[PDB]
């Protein structure tokens, strides 16, 4: 696994298959990650908009559209959060049919050894806002590398230990910050994530093996460049729940 | 990030610009408003005529924010509270045009202080209201 | 779309802008405030720094090339959809410059008239400056 | 262990005597951090390195952040002890603290302070020097007011009648930024004594230089020049032997009654005057904040800048 | 849900109830729907529904809903989209 069809912010020109694209009932759009044939991942922020959270996730499933490759549209049958999702984003969504796997249709398949190394050069593809604000009309991409975990934590909460953590966010909002996450900084033209791009994966190329690997799911794209730091939950830190539910379902 | 020099080029621009603080931001609503007239949406209930006072009262709001949010650059999201909940859930203010306004302002600046708005200067008032701008529009829902 | 009243508006400024210097600035300007748009011109050698932009000639010729296909275009203002297909299409198909960057391209370069005109830039003339690079932009596009 | 073995350094100072706090325990180097750390554990300090007379104590990212393990926290101590390692504390090793809370120190042994004014008119006008390890700076004029000028009037001993902030006809310094935010309350022997804001992070410029301009109060003359009469016209003001304006920065009728009034010309009217004569050109400015419109006098008013600034 | 401080017992402020206490509702998104919804939920002609409260004071207390959607079809306001 993990051949895309071509390897290589500048514009996606057949380099990004997995990347898939959201919008809500309200018109927000947001990202998300092919990872088999029929299942996908995003952040657990882009299912409860414009409704309160006390809902069920039968009421969050026929009222989001869905787009994959070259603007195809595929329906959602189910979709089903993670038990803990107040300190794990991590969301799962079932396709109503199994997509056939093509060029411009195709997963990323999942770590068997972490990778969140610091220094280490991970792509990150989004529909996400622009210098403009407005949302991307065409696929975007940027490099970045992973960064260390106690520079994110005093960036956005001060101190390390729980007592003496106070919010320091440059951008308002404070994500979320644990044993389940790890942090990227900016590319080097100082090129960062902003609203919309959650969910889309942290890909890293492994040349040893020529595969690409999904390390993390972006779960803070407020950082605009305003902060320094984007905010991932690891993927095998997820990996185990993935395996059950996409066994049990 | 807005680097120390560029804080020091921001404070030291944003002292330059002096009491015309206020005629600039009200130009710069009307000069938006009449560059893109979708803008106007947002404020049904005011009177937009040439040299209307409502609309200069609205310009001098937006420029003493911005002038508290330069005094406080190290603290920003806490000196634009409550602006951030109003236009955020509040008025539903779409992040596109929070950057349409940003460059009128700075147009406004290049109008007026040429002698000041040196590339670096640019680069700097860029910076800052680029970091006012997604303060206002973080918690956008 | 232009009214009489704005055709005759933007002619006549534009008659008063000068090739060598406007354009040059205009293109300094966005490599300096948005550093990712080094990565096509780095052909142009060294783009670390504002002064080193600033005082690059290539940066000030490919400024006049720009204001050339923009000066065209004012003098095309009914047909640019057919005027700018040779650079739509030269921008994207060997180049892959995202359509963003054409309107980046278009905001820079009305800040710089703003800041040569000074108090002559009335907001009536820059609502037809915003529509023109709208227009050039969207051409552009694809 | 007794303590003979410990050993104790500064590190990433501007020299020996200024910086981190490290201390050797067990091989390794560490620091200590800033809970509970105040001025006495800052005299403790500079009491062990033979450089006395501690001058400042600092805390989180101040000198960088350090490495290694953290020993002391949340300690106790006098003004008047041998070592750190003698105060009473917790356990070694044992805190809730992180390297963003790591102490340092300035003594006085290093800092070799000194106040000097350049640039002016008189002696003990202009602008503001102040001398650290050897090199001069000014201090950022933000927060710089009447008790301030104060301060510095009595620390340098010139007449401390009346103390005027501002620059007069002084040029933009050259150098480092040392002082920021001075918060003295007007009776502090001399002016780092006081609460002030860190040494290293200032965003000021160049064009914000501090100053002070002390006086007996027997040179400083105000009149009204241009006109048919004494009672009207531009107003002037001759303090030591320099001439000057005042801005309109908020010049409204509050402040020329105060005006009127010190000349003994009645109320003011109108905040203009008819052009009889022509008034020569001069540099030096005057700028006014807010007068209430009682005082007896304009010098009275507070907080009144005395140059360094412009009327563009 | 209840009516209040109004002219009949079919018009007036609106209020509802949670928790066991009674608040108040904004009325930004509050659409023709939204008051036939409301009126049709009560024991009172739905025949003609508009917005707005009758010569009523000012509310006190909490307000505890806004920009609520309800598009007609729910037969009870709570649920709307809220
Ligand atoms: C730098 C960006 C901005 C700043 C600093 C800013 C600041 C402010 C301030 C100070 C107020 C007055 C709040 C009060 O009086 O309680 C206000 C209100 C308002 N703003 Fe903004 N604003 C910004 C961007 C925008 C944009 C982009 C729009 C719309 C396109 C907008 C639309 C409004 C509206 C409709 C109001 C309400 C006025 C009223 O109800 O009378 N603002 N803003
Ligand atoms: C928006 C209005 C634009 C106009 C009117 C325009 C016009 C032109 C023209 C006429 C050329 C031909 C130069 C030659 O043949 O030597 C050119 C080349 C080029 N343009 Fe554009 N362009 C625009 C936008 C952009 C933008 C936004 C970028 C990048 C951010 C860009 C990057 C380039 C590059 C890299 C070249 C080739 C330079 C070289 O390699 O020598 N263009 N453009
Ligand atoms: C706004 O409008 C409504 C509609 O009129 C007002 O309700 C009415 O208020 C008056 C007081 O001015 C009440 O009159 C009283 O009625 C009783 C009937 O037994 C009588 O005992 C009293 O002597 C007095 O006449 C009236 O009942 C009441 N309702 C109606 C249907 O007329 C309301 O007060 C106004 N204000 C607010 C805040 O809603
Ligand atoms: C500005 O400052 C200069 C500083 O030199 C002033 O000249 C000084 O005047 C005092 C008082 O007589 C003398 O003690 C100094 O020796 C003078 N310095 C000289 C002459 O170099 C000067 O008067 C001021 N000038 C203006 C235009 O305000
Ligand atoms: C959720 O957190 C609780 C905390 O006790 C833990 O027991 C449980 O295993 C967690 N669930 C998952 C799916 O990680
Ligand atoms: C001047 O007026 C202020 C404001 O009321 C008052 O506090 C102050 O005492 C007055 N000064 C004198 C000397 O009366
Ligand atoms: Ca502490
Ligand atoms: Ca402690
Ligand atoms: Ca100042
Ligand atoms: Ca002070």
């Amino acid at each position: 696994c993990g051949k895309p069809k071509n390897p290589a912010h500048l514009d996606a020109k057949g380099s990004f298959p997995w990347q898939a694209k959201m919008v809500s009932h309200h018109n927000l759009t947001t990202g998300a990650t092919l990872i088999n044939e029929q299942w996908l991942l995003t952040t657990a922020k882009n299912l409860f908009l414009n409704h309160s959270e006390n809902a069920t996730a039968k009421d969050i499933a026929p009222t989001l559209t869905l787009y994959v490759g070259k603007k195809q549209l595929v329906e959602i049958e189910k979709v089903v959060l993670h038990p803990n999702y107040s300190q794990v984003d991590i969301g799962l969504i079932k396709l109503k049919q199994k997509v056939s796997v093509n060029e411009r249709v195709m997963p990323i398949c999942l770590p068997s050894k972490d990778y969140a190394e610091v220094g280490r050069v991970g792509y990150v593809s989004g529909w996400g806002r622009n210098a403009n604000f407005k949302f991307t009309d065409h696929l975007k991409y940027v490099m970045l590398p992973v960064a260390d975990q106690d520079q994110c934590i005093r960036h956005y909460e001060g101190s390390t230990v729980p007592e003496k953590k106070t919010p320091k966010s440059p951008v308002g909002v404070q994500p979320i910050l644990n044993e389940h996450t790890f942090c990227a900084g900016m590319s080097k033209y100082q090129e960062d994530t902003c609203y919309g791009d959650a969910g889309s994966a942290f890909a890293v190329h492994d040349l040893e093996e020529d595969t690409w690997y999904a390390t993390g799911i972006l779960s803070f794209d407020k950082s605009c460049a305003v902060a320094e730091y984007g905010v991932y939950v690891k993927v095998t830190s997820i990996q185990d729940w993935v395996q059950k539910t996409i066994a049990e379902n | 990030v807005l680097s120390p020099a560029d804080k020091t080029n921001v404070k030291a621009a944003w002292g330059k610009v002096g009491a015309h603080a206020g005629e600039y931001g009200a130009e710069a609503l009307e000069r938006m408003f009449l560059s893109f007239p979708t803008t106007k949406t947002y404020f049904p209930h005011f009177d937009l005529s040439h040299g209307s006072a409502q609309v200069k009262g609205h310009g001098k709001k937006v420029a003493d924010a911005l002038t508290n949010a330069v005094a406080h650059v190290d603290d920003m999201p806490n000196a634009l509270s409550a602006l951030s909940d109003l236009h955020a859930h509040k008025l539903r203010v779409d992040p596109v045009n929070f950057k349409l306004l940003s460059h009128c302002l700075l147009v406004t600046l290049a109008a007026h202080l040429p002698a000041e708005f040196t590339p670096a200067v640019h680069a700097s008032l860029d910076k800052f209201l680029a970091s006012v701008s997604t303060v206002l529009t973080s918690k956008y829902r | 779309h232009l009214t009489p009243e704005e055709k005759s508006a933007v002619t006549a400024l534009w008659g008063k802008v000068n090739v060598d210097e406007v354009g040059g600035e205009a293109l300094g300007r966005l490599l300096v405030v948005y550093p990712w748009t080094q990565r096509f011109f780095e052909s142009f050698g060294d783009l670390s720094t504002p002064d080193a932009v600033m005082g690059n000639p290539k940066v000030k010729a490919h400024g006049k090339k720009v204001l050339g296909a923009f000066s065209d275009g004012l003098a095309h203002l009914d047909n640019l959809k057919g005027t700018f297909a040779t650079l739509s299409e030269l921008h994207c198909d060997k180049l892959h410059v995202d359509p963003e960057n054409f309107r980046l391209l278009g905001n820079v370069l009305v800040c710089v008239l703003a800041h040569h005109f000074g108090k002559e830039f009335t907001p009536p003339v820059q609502a037809a400056y915003q529509k023109v690079v709208a227009g050039v932009a969207n051409a552009l596009a694809h | 262990s007794d303590g003979s073995n410990l050993e104790m350094r500064l590190t990433r100072g501007g020299n020996m005597c200024s910086g981190r706090i490290e201390i050797k325990f067990q091989g390794r180097w560490g620091t200590v951090c800033d809970d509970n750390f105040n001025i006495d554990h800052a005299s403790v300090i500079c009491r062990q390195l033979e450089c006395g007379s501690a001058v400042s104590f600092s805390g989180s990212s101040n000198f960088g952040e350090g490495s290694g393990p953290i020993w002391f926290d949340d300690l106790i101590c006098n003004g008047n002890e041998s070592a750190l390692w003698n105060c009473k504390h917790q356990g070694w090793g044992k805190h809730n603290c992180d390297h963003a809370e790591d102490a340092g120190v300035i003594c006085s042994k290093g800092a070799d302070l000194s106040l000097r004014l350049v640039d002016g008119v008189t002696e003990c006008s202009g602008r503001l020097e102040v001398r650290f390890q050897g090199e001069w700076g000014t201090i950022c004029d933000d927060g710089w007011d009447s008790y301030d000028a104060a301060v510095a009037c009595k620390q340098l001993g010139c007449p401390t009648a009346v103390t005027a902030i501002g620059r007069v006809n002084a040029s933009k310094g050259f150098g480092h930024i040392w002082l920021d935010s001075v918060s003295c309350q007007g009776h502090e022997p001399a002016i780092w004594q006081c609460k002030h804001h860190e040494w290293g992070k200032h965003y000021c410029n160049h064009n914000e230089d501090a100053g002070v301009t002390c006086s007996d109060g027997s040179d400083l003359e105000l009149r009204l020049r241009g006109g048919g009469s004494r009672c009207a016209g531009t107003v002037e003001v001759e303090i030591q032997r320099l001439l000057g304006k005042v801005c309109d920065r908020g010049w409204g009728l509050k402040e020329a009654d105060v005006v009127c009034r010190q000349l003994g010309c009645g109320s003011a009217l109108k905040t203009s005057y008819q052009v009889y004569s022509k008034i020569q050109a001069t540099n030096t400015w005057l700028f006014l904040s807010s007068c209430n419109g009682n005082e007896t006098s304009l010098w009275d008013c507070k907080n009144w800048q005395w140059g360094g600034l412009t009327c563009d």
